[PDB]
């Protein structure tokens, strides 16, 4: 699986 | 930013018996970044075909690349491994031999 | 034994040609077990190992779908850290992205992994603590007290603390069958004189799984560094990998030398000399 959903941006 | 030249392995997936089938392999390792050409070659001829693995690095980012195709040894077919790369001034020859 | 989930994120921008390219390839240990092309017709997180198949159809969906999250977060940050980092928008940049859980032979929590690349060097790195991060430079801390406010730990923690590992689980149970083999490496001994007063040795070992071993060549039991050669660790494509080590030896003294090998796989470290 990856990763909890959400990705923040950077 | 930085860039890496490619290390070279030509070897074979199983140990090399002429009239035996083996897969030709080139281990492209500790390059940067991951636009490489990588090409098999026979007797100083494009083999066709070549597939790669998915594009992964190490632990210093640096990318590692493996190209192969599955061929039958003799006695004077002769192989090489052709990698083209931004860090290389012309393409580089790495010849294979059945003991390295 | 213990073991360890791993995925590897690179996203190159191509100016003039196109969005970047974007791969992930999904591992458990050595075992590569999914993958993402941006470029392949596909449009899918593809199977890679035979236990992942089995996985359903919303499986596949939303591994597809979480994974081109992350290529969409990277396409915005490359042009952010352009911008950072004021380069050309002409010019090719690369970033790199790192992260996974380990268990131990119990299957509980041993530590967490994220790291950040861009054209190839550290950018930001979760610490150790999965509570605070480490910059690199001044546009990392643009970066960092971003995530700070924004709160990006919290996140990242909750995922490699729970559904990582406990996937890490499940993959290790449905493919059992695969993953908890060790693979004794096969070794054999070659010899090639250089000249009439020199010799080379060459000691190989094929076949073994894990990557991990060790190999060591002694001189009268003395461990040599000159006159000696390691190549990487190379895949052999069927799950197996190669290594060998030489050492160049002078006519007649062979003898007194000996390569040492050491493997998981391996009850009992072996010693080859040239017989």
């Amino acid at each position: 699986v990856v990763v909890g959903a959400r990705g923040v941006g950077k | 930013m930085i860039q890496r030249t490619p290390k070279i392995q030509v070897y074979s997936r199983h140990p090399a018996e002429n009239g035996k089938s083996n897969f030709l392999n080139c281990y492209v390792s500790g390059f940067h970044p991951s636009d490489i050409e990588v090409d098999l070659l026979k007797n100083g001829e494009r083999i066709e075909k070549v597939e790669h693995s998915d594009l992964s690095f190490s632990k210093d980012w640096s990318f590692y690349l493996l190209y192969y195709t599955e061929f039958t040894p003799t006695e004077k077919d002769e192989y090489a491994c052709r990698v083209n790369h931004v860090t290389l001034s012309q393409p580089k020859i790495v010849k294979w031999d059945r003991d390295m | 034994g213990s073991h360890s989930m791993r995925y590897f994120y690179t996203s190159v921008s191509r100016p003039g040609r196109g969005e970047p390219r974007f791969i992930a390839v999904g591992y458990v240990d050595d075992t590569q077990f999914v993958r993402f092309d941006s470029d392949a017709a596909s449009q899918r997180m593809e199977p890679r190992a035979p236990w992942i198949e089995q996985e359903g159809p919303e499986y596949w969906d939303q591994e597809t779908r979480n994974v081109k999250a992350q290529s969409q977060t990277d396409r915005v940050d490359l042009g952010t850290l352009r911008g950072y980092y004021n380069q050309s928008e002409d010019g090719s940049h690369t970033i790199q992205i790192m992260y996974g859980c380990d268990v131990g032979p119990d299957g509980r929590f041993l530590r967490g992994y994220r790291q950040d690349a861009y054209d190839g060097k550290d950018y930001i790195a979760l610490n150790e603590d999965l509570r605070s991060w480490t910059a690199a430079d001044m546009a990392a801390q643009i970066t960092k007290r971003k995530w700070e406010a924004a709160h990006a730990a919290e996140q990242q923690r909750a995922y490699l603390e729970g559904r990582c590992v406990e996937w890490l689980r499940r993959y290790l149970e449905n493919g059992k069958e695969t993953l908890q083999r060790t693979d004794p490496p096969k070794t054999h001994m070659t010899h090639h004189p250089i000249s009439d007063h020199e010799a080379t040795l060459r000691c190989w070992a094929l076949g073994f799984y894990p990557a991990e071993i060790t190999l060591t060549w002694q001189r009268d039991g003395e461990d040599q560094t000159q006159d000696t050669e390691l190549v990487e660790t190379r895949p052999a494509g069927d799950g197996t990998f190669q290594k060998w080590a030489a050492v160049v030896v002078p006519s007649g003294e062979e003898q007194r030398y000996t390569c040492h090998v050491q493997h998981e796989g391996l009850p009992k470290p072996l010693t080859l000399r040239w017989e």
